[PDB]
Parts: C-alpha cells; structure tokens; sequence
C-alpha cells in the first residue's frame, strides 16, 4: 500500500547546489543515467530557485516513472547508500502531485 | 532515402563509470554498515517523517563525531575569507582544529535534535549530547508560602 508510480528521491540535494549550472546538469544527468538501470524513467524533476526564486520549499526532488515495478526494484537499492556523505531516504510519490509540482 | 535527412547528434551516455554517487563509507576502509531503511511507510504526518528522516541523520551524524567519519570536506574550495558570527573571547593553543570539526558536528545533530524534539516530544535523544546551561549552586531551593 506504498507503491504509487514516481518515484521520492530525499536528502541529496541542497539549496546551495541546484543554484548552479554545473552542479544542476551533473545531478539531473547522473540521477537520469542511475534512475535509468532498473527501469524506464519518463523524466526527473529538480526545483532549481533563480538567485532565490524557489528556495523556500527546495530540497527535495525527484523522478517521474513509467511502473511501480522498477520504481520498487530502484528504491530498494537506492534506500542506505549515499548521494555523497549523507544517507539518501528514497520514498515514493503520487504521478499526479508531481505534475502539479504540489511536492506530496 | 526520399530527400533530406535529419540525423541525430552524436553523443555517448556519460556519467556511467567515475564518480560514485552512491557510496556508504568514507575516510576509511568499507566495513562499519549502517542497518536502516529510509523509505517512510505510508500513515504518518510530515512533522513525524522528519523526526523518522532526523534520527537516521542524527544517528549517522554522531557516527561521524563517533569515529571521525568525514570523507569529503564541506567547502572544498572556500570562498571569500569571512569571520564568525558568535562572539568568542579566546581559545585553546593545544585544542582548536579537532574541537571546530566535533562541535561543528554536534551543531548538525543538534540542528536535528531540537527539531525532532519539536516534532516528537517522546524523542530519546542520545546519551553523549548534553543539555546547554552549566547551571550554579548544587540542587534546587525551596520556595515558601
């Protein structure tokens, strides 16, 4: 009763790197490239605040799926590792909140 | 072909095989395994994820302070030279370095650790992190009527 469709990816991402043109394209590539091994990955969305613009409320981002079935098979490796020095808390997320970018 | 063609641009997928992005274990040899789930079930509240979110950071934080578990440095190329805001009257010639890095760390826990109390006032935080105030005297008084 978890599995919705997109998948959550939390605690990988601070406001002060998706402020940056070089910081932006490594993550939304990387995380395209990975999200990409256990399935098909219909896009990815990462708030990106202009100078400031969508700062309050950035931090979390994430990726839109195509099936739960590779969106479970992903998360349940994606769940203890590490973006860099911090534990990832991958979770899921509803198709149409992300749409709507309500961040649900 | 008919007519025109249009092709596509030529490039690889990179970004496969260089960085790892999903390591666990840093500043030394892969052996210490941290044993928790991050996915949060489905049933809570949002101030209740991040005290679940918190205390896995809070955990895993003071296994840093615990072993010294840094691994890659918080600005790699500083910017602008600037002082600090808290004021400090003078400190320590033998301890400085060691003490900037733990506490610092301290701060990050405890940055969690007042937030999760916020969130959860049945939270248990850990048993090496102190309440601030020294305090003076020993024991309380008694107030009369």
């Amino acid at each position: 009763g978890h599995p919705t469709e997109v998948l959550c990816l939390m605690n990988m991402v601070l406001p002060e790197e998706l402020l940056d043109d070089e910081e932006y394209e490594e993550i939304v590539e990387d995380v395209r490239d990975e999200c990409s091994k256990y399935g098909l990955v219909k896009s990815i969305e990462i708030p990106r605040p202009v100078d400031g613009v969508e700062v309050p409320g950035c931090g979390k981002i994430f990726v839109e799926f195509t099936s739960v079935f590779d969106c479970q098979k992903a998360m349940q490796g994606l769940t203890g590792r590490k973006f860099a020095n911090r534990v990832v808390v991958t979770k899921y997320c509803d198709p149409d909140s992300y749409h709507r970018r309500d961040f649900w | 072909m008919a007519t025109g063609a249009n092709a596509t641009p030529l490039d690889f997928p990179s970004k496969k095989r260089k960085r790892s992005r999903w390591n666990q274990d840093t500043m030394e040899q892969k052996t210490v395994i941290p044993g928790m789930p991050t996915v949060i079930p489905p049933g809570l509240t949002r101030e209740q994820e991040r005290a679940y979110i918190v205390q896995l950071q809070i955990e895993d934080l003071t296994r840093k302070l615990r072993t010294g578990d840094l691994g890659i440095p918080p600005n790699p190329e500083d910017r602008s030279p600037s002082p600090e805001p808290i004021y400090n009257s003078e400190g320590k010639r033998l301890n400085t370095r060691e003490f900037r890095t733990r506490k610092k760390l301290e701060e990050e826990r405890h940055n969690l650790i007042t937030e999760m109390v916020a969130l959860n006032p049945d939270f248990k935080p850990p048993a090496d992190y102190k309440p601030p105030a020294t305090r003076v005297c020993d024991k309380v008084m008694i107030p009369q009527d």
